[PDB]
């Protein structure tokens, strides 16, 4: 289940409040982009599929899509960062608190330790 | 113009000519006309392109880049120094390469210069090759394909060990 049951996770929360701590995606961010793209798609397919002009018919409808998918990507967006960063939280903590189960390995140089040659003839 | 210590070549030693038949040589006169006729014209537009360019005289300078630590003073997963090692590696590579080939350059000029003479007038370029060859197939060989200054340092500790249990023995 990993982080489906977190301590302290309000039931069918979008965005905590603690996701506001993190840094909002700019709205020009690359994946929101591809929303828009995936949005102005979506358009071109139903004027297709209405037997109406591709790339003419119902702008208004074409950036309706546009502006639908990029404003729910926004929050989409936040929302994965949200999970990511809890993620990297939660498993920096774990290794915190437990020091023995994460040692420091010994870090000895090349000329060190020895790797056996393997002739390429 | 190149460094004659590096491009060894030995002093010439021309026969004088001494004609004993009263029959005029032709390959003096044809080279007197070969000489007037293509190298007097060449060598003045050589003089007009080589004042052109004294005009436009501009330096390109030789790129140096210092040392940096090697494979061995390097940590296991530290891809920054491993980087730079191999990078110093590969252009150590190179720099071999290059030598073995301005060796092998000083051979075949041998060859040719020396003629019939060329088995007992390339002793010292032959073993010059030689120590070379040596050198260099001891360094980098059978690394494979993929090569990398691990792969050096691999085959040196192996050799190593080995020559630790040939003294041993």
């Amino acid at each position: 289940t990993m982080m489906s049951g977190r301590p302290g996770r309000v039931p069918l929360q979008f965005l905590p409040n603690e996701a506001r701590s993190l840094p909002p995606p700019k709205l020009t961010d690359p994946r929101l982009v591809y929303m828009g793209f995936l949005g102005y798609c979506s358009g071109l397919i139903d004027n297709a599929i209405r037997r109406r002009p591709v790339v003419s018919a119902g702008l208004h409808r074409q950036l309706l899509y546009v502006t639908s998918f990029v404003f729910f990507g926004y929050y989409l967006l936040k929302r994965q960062d949200y999970m990511y960063a809890l993620r990297d939280h939660d498993m920096f903590a774990y290794v915190k608190s437990h020091p023995e189960d994460f040692p420091e390995k010994d870090k000895k140089t090349y000329g060190e330790i020895l790797e056996e040659f393997h002739p390429v003839r | 113009s190149w460094d004659k210590d590096v491009y060894p070549e030995p002093p010439r030693r021309t026969p004088a000519p001494a004609p004993q038949t009263s029959l005029p040589n032709p390959v003096t006169y044809l080279t007197k006309i070969f000489d007037l006729l293509v190298d007097r014209p060449v060598t003045l537009a050589r003089e007009f392109i080589e004042q052109q360019h004294a005009k436009n005289r501009y330096y390109y300078y030789h790129r140096e880049f210092r040392r940096v630590p090697d494979i061995t003073e390097c940590e296991e997963k530290d891809i920054l120094c491993m980087f730079e090692a191999e990078m110093q590696w590969r252009r150590d590579y190179k720099v071999d390469q290059e030598i073995v080939n301005i060796i092998q350059e000083r051979l075949k000029a041998c060859q040719q210069r020396e003629g019939e003479s060329y088995r007992q007038n390339c002793a010292k370029e032959l073993e010059q090759f030689t120590q070379v060859s040596k050198a260099f197939q001891d360094r980098y060989s059978d690394l494979g394909a993929h090569y990398s200054a691990r792969k050096c340092l691999a085959k040196q500790k192996q050799r190593m060990l080995a020559e630790r249990k040939a003294a041993k023995e």
